[PDB]
Parts: C-alpha cells; structure tokens; sequence
C-alpha cells in the first residue's frame, strides 16, 4: 500500500471563473472526487489524507500565534470511505482568504511523518493542486527539500494551465520557477517531467 | 513572494 496526501488550494482566487464553465476550484474538486471514487470502488488499500489551504478557519497541529494560519486538515491518513465523499462534495467550499503553500507542504509532510510511523509503505506521495496566485515565504525551503529526500517522498504538482501566453501574473511565474527548482533538486532533469495539468492529473496520479 | 520567518517542527532539524 502507498500513502498519499492531497494538498489543495481553496483560496479566493481559485474561485475566479474564466476558463470554461468550471472554476479551478471546481475542477480540482472534481478530480479529487474521481480519484477517491476509483480508490473506494477498487477496494484499494492505499491511505489518503486531505489538507486544504486558504480556509477561513485554522485547524492544524502547527498553528500558533500568526503561524501556519488558514490551513485545515480535513482528512487524516486513513482508508477513503463514503462519508469523505459526502463531505468533500457538500462541506468543502471556497475560502475568503489566501494562505502560504510552503506552510501547507510542511503541514502535509508533518502529517505523513507522524501517521506512517512503524508501518511499511511502497511509496509516500504528496500531490499539490493550485493556481499559484497566492504569495509565500521561502524561509527554510532548504530544510523542506532535505527532508523530502531523506523520507523518499515522491512529489507531483498539478496546475490549471500548461507551462499564445496565458496572462500569468508575476506571483504565478515566481511560483512556477520555485516548483521547477524543487523538482530538479529531487530528481534532476527528469524531475521537471513531474509537473502536470489538471487535464492530465487523474491519469498521472494513478500510475 | 517574501521571507517572513517561519519555525519548522523540531523533527525536521
């Protein structure tokens, strides 16, 4: 069995609808449901957690006085079930704020570190879904990468555009370059291959 | 993008 964290941006910008009938928030919610349905129906043994960033409330183990704010652990590492399907579809809504995606990545790594203790997994995996419009701080990023390597975590980034231009903001361009630096540190030239579109996300998650 | 300080949890030391 493998262990997977789905780390999803629900900040206010994800709710902006200018690429078809579904906003990026709606599209990512849809991919997450299809993936979780596949896992339930095949009776897979993999365990799946869900971390949301950009939420109006704060609920995570690291939140303390202006730190790791507006990040919520919606589902801990467990087998997926039908209650989770109901929650995702009805409860989970867009936030009215924005949050820091490296904060969210650390919350996800801390979750895997604690909740895989003493068990054997074939792989540990974090999948991030975002449009990269929110600002972030790079403080301690070298520590994040060192622990991704030691723990042998496989990382995948999914974006609602491929990388005529798309009108990406400077903040989005900075986020994309930071994703490239992270993936090259882990896997080299081949590492940049592990950056994908929402369109291709369901199939890449599954292999 | 900024450099606002953050504290990583102790296990990542």
């Amino acid at each position: 069995k493998s262990a997977v964290v789905l780390c999803m941006d629900v900040g206010l910008a994800m709710s902006h609808s200018n690429q078809g009938k579904e906003s990026p928030f709606e599209q990512a919610k849809k991919v997450m449901m299809l993936f979780l349905q596949r896992q339930v129906f095949a009776e897979s043994k993999d365990e799946i957690a869900v971390v949301l960033y950009g939420t109006d409330t704060t609920d995570n183990a690291l939140a303390r006085e202006d730190q790791y704010e507006n990040i919520s652990v919606h589902r801990h590492l467990m087998l997926p079930d039908f209650d989770l399907l109901e929650q995702i579809e009805n409860v989970v809504e867009p936030g009215s704020v924005q949050a820091d995606f490296l904060d969210a990545l650390i919350v996800s790594m801390d979750l895997l570190q604690k909740e895989t203790l003493g068990k054997k997994y074939t792989r540990l995996h974090i999948a991030v879904f975002s449009d990269l419009s929110s600002p972030f701080s790079v403080d301690q990023l070298e520590v994040i990468i060192a622990n991704l390597k030691k723990a042998e975590i496989t990382l995948q980034f999914f974006l609602p555009f491929s990388v005529p231009g798309k009108g990406l903001s400077d903040q989005q361009k900075e986020g994309i370059e930071m994703v490239r630096k992270i993936m090259f540190s882990l896997d080299g030239e081949e590492g940049l291959s592990e950056v994908f579109t929402f369109r291709d996300s369901l199939e890449r998650l599954s292999i | 993008t900024t450099a606002q300080q953050r504290k990583c949890p102790e296990w990542m030391n």
